[PDB]
């Protein structure tokens, strides 16, 4: 019932993923696109003399900002970015109880 | 820096329970632990350095992006005369 | 009936003793002493004893609670008693504003009711009790105490009594430390508790109741041979994830196949590098490898194979391993592995940089700094059997 | 291929494509705290080493 | 290919590619003859069981987890051995040992 949920399991998501050639580990995998012209030819852009390297930039983070992490991402399409879903349902059968949560102050 | 795909790997692990957002209002920096010049620094070129030299490698990176260093290997120093006072009276 | 007096006066002794003794590290023991000593005519005692330990240690009352069950898995009475007093215990300290005793008697009616000794229904009026006069630091750790329980046994129960806390927080102007209380609660409820005529009669039937109560070998070879580069094969045996008993017999194995080889190869010294640098473990298990090659197992081989075994040994530890070595009689098979890992070493390292590090390092049985009476000049002599210096300086000194 | 690694496609291949992360790979990262030994010894070697304004 | 280059195969991956391909290719050969190349009907026993015991007795170098690696940082800069790659089967644990671990490196 959690629609949030479904983060990096969306269609878009799925879609994404076939653009960039990049497995969300648990979804599915796809001819890529686009042949992977790796014809960098060691440039002053993106040469590991440069940048820097805190963060592993994840291939869970190329579907979730294609535009962004990816560079020359191509028939991408954009996904959601959502809400966080508090819906608690009474297996006990009881009626309007404050059960998995706290109370206020006052 | 360290909040790159922050929120993402976050709904990841809390199965979109949780939701990060990060925000930069109260303008906070602060120091980038390690010690910006030294020039024993780090081991990896690949992965992610230690703290102690976290300052320097960082500072070297943005001088190559720049085009101040020349060079795969470099350093950062004053220009002065009297090598630099002898090195800070060595 | 003196003699009884007297059996009675000496078992609520050994009650009292046991009480004082009672702890983590020797609970068994005591437990095994209680059961010695009979408590169905000295069951009062056992009671006083127990009661008394309770107010006393409050943080073993987990083990007294356990204790009390299985005596009252055998006598029963006993147990009830027990409870009777506990509960007469908390009356008393509800009247006289005892509190400490009160939080001592809840916690003990809790673990009762947890080891099911005691009802739930019981605890749950010394909650409604607590709940009649606002106090919050009473029925909070004794709740905390009987949380899970309570809700396994009596759920409604425990649902009126969240209500009731709830009411409190909100309906009524709490002090910051019961409010403080509260939330507490609530979180460990969010979390559901994360944290006599017939005397000889009685004797014979406590006695009689004190009465009553290759193949894996094989793989990994193959394993070592189903592998490109050792880096490969370190993965996989890695993957296999074997117990910290069968390393040692792991890296014996590997050391084996290694042997096997023709001539040293990089890939097992490689393999064995990975291995060291993944857990303490491993490297621990290598250490008794070594261990029992120098010692025990290496006279038993063949030449080739033993400076094979001295190379990777040499391998291991011109980077990976600390130099850790132990070593006049001790001179055949041994001597030779000794003189081949030394070569191994110079070749890896350079000659002076190899003995600076070397002398770093403790050091005692490669090179003997004492003179010991012409003893190093045996050393000094197998020294120069294989190209090496220091050992002339070493002779100078002592002269 | 997930985090730039597995294999661009599974066909052609001929192959399953499966990609187990190695434990050596950890071990490679790993040494600045266990190489470390190596960077200690280096510092130890070379460890010994206005009023007008006012 | 192993006698003549034994030690430097290990380090490139594009021939340790080729020799899966190789070697599956030589298999599918095999599994053409018979008209299925069904991946359970040939079990490594058929190939790699010696003749004499009736196999074809092929002499694998296909079984190897081969080094992947970021492609990203391979070709450019720098390079260390991390994530391995599949090799050539799906296998019932059995353990193929490969003709480069019988070959004394050349060094």
């Amino acid at each position: 019932t959690d629609k949030n949920y479904y983060y990096l399991f969306d269609k878009k998501s799925f879609f994404n993923g076939k653009a960039l050639n990049n497995a969300i580990p648990g979804g599915p995998k796809f001819e890529p696109l686009y042949p992977r012209e790796e014809e960098e030819d060691y440039n002053e852009f993106n040469s590991i003399d440069r940048v820097i390297f805190r963060v592993p930039i994840r291939s869970e983070y190329k579907v979730a900002f294609p535009h962004l992490y990816n560079s020359r991402p191509r028939s991408v399409r954009i996904p959601w970015y959502n809400n966080p879903v508090s819906c608690i349902i009474q297996n006990d059968e009881e009626y309007d109880t404050p059960a998995l949560f706290f109370d206020p102050s006052l | 820096i360290e909040s790159a795909g922050f929120e993402t790997d976050l709904r990841l692990s809390t199965n979109g329970l949780g939701m990060c957002q990060l925000y930069f209002w109260h303008k906070i920096w602060r120091k980038v632990p390690g010690d910006v010049l030294d020039k024993d620094a780090f081991i990896p070129k690949l992965k992610p350095a230690p703290i102690n030299s976290l300052s320097r490698d960082f500072v070297m990176k943005t001088r190559r992006r720049k085009g101040i260093s020349t060079g795969g290997f470099m350093s950062n120093d004053g220009p002065t005369l009297e090598k630099y006072i002898s090195a800070e009276l060595y | 009936i003196k003699f009884q007096r007297e059996n009675w006066e000496m078992i609520r002794s050994h009650v009292s003793p046991i009480i004082s003794n009672l702890t983590m590290d020797n609970l068994q023991e005591s437990h095994r002493d209680l059961f010695q000593v009979n408590i169905l005519i000295g069951r009062d005692i056992i009671c006083k004893n127990v009661v008394d330990f309770t107010l006393n240690n409050g943080r073993l009352i987990p083990a007294l609670s356990a204790l009390i069950a299985l005596l009252n898995s055998d006598i029963p009475d006993i147990g009830e008693t027990l409870a009777k007093e506990l509960m007469l215990m908390f009356v008393q300290q509800f009247n006289r504003k005892d509190y400490v005793s009160c939080g001592n008697i809840l916690q003990c009616l809790s673990i009762l009711f947890l080891y099911d000794v005691i009802h739930e229904i019981v605890i749950l009026q010394i909650l409604l009790l607590l709940l009649e006069k606002n106090s919050l630091r009473l029925v909070i750790a004794v709740m905390k105490i009987c949380g899970w329980k309570l809700a396994l046994v009596s759920k409604k129960t425990h649902d009126m009594i969240w209500e009731k806390l709830r009411y409190i927080l909100q309906t009524q102007e709490l002090s910051s430390t019961l409010r403080e209380s509260l939330e507490t609660l609530f979180e460990i409820r969010q979390k559901d508790y994360k944290s006599c005529e017939n005397f000889n009669e009685l004797t014979m039937a406590f006695d009689t109741l004190r009465q009553k109560l290759v193949e894996f070998k094989k793989k990994i070879y193959l394993v070592l041979k189903s592998s490109l580069s050792g880096d490969e094969a370190a993965h996989k045996l890695l993957k296999l994830k074997i117990a910290n008993n069968l390393k040692k017999s792991v890296v014996d194995i590997i050391i084996k196949s290694s042997l096997q080889e023709s001539t040293f190869s990089k890939f097992y010294s490689i393999l064995s590098e990975r291995m060291i640098t993944f857990h303490r473990s491993w490297q621990t298990a290598y250490n008794e490898t070594f261990e029992q090659n120098y010692t025990q197992d290496i006279e038993d081989y063949e030449t080739d194979q033993l400076r094979i075994l001295g190379k990777f040994w040499g391998h291991l530890i011109s980077y990976e391993f600390l130099p850790m070595d132990c070593l006049e009689e001790s001179c055949p098979q041994g001597r030779i592995f000794i003189k081949f890992l030394f070569q191994e070493l110079v070749n890896e390292l350079g000659l002076d940089e190899l003995q600076l590090r070397l002398n770093s390092s403790k050091l005692d049985g490669m090179f003997p700094l004492e003179g010991d009476a012409e003893h190093i000049r045996y050393s000094i002599n197998f020294f120069t059997a294989i190209g090496l210096g220091l050992l002339t300086e070493d002779m100078r000194s002592r002269l | 291929s997930y985090n730039g690694i597995g294999l661009k496609s599974a066909k052609g291949s001929s192959t399953s494509g499966h990609v187990q992360r190695s434990l050596a790979s950890n071990n490679r990262r790993r040494p600045q705290g266990s190489q470390q030994q190596r960077q200690q010894r280096q510092n130890a070697i070379k460890k010994a080493s206005i009023e007008t304004h006012m | 290919l192993f006698t003549y280059f034994r030690e430097a195969i290990v380090a490139t991956e594009p021939l340790l590619d080729i020799l899966v391909k190789g070697e599956t290719r030589i298999q599918n050969r095999v599994k053409l003859g018979l008209n299925s190349k069904m991946p359970t009907r040939f079990p490594p026993a058929v190939f790699y069981t010696p003749k004499e015991l009736g196999g074809l007795g092929m002499i694998s170098a296909s079984h190897i987890l081969i080094p992947a690696s970021d492609l990203s940082w391979s070709k450019q800069t720098d390079t260390g051995i991390t994530h391995f790659r599949a090799g050539m089967t799906h296998e019932d644990e059995k353990l193929i040992p490969t003709i480069f671990r019988y070959i004394t490196t050349w060094e």
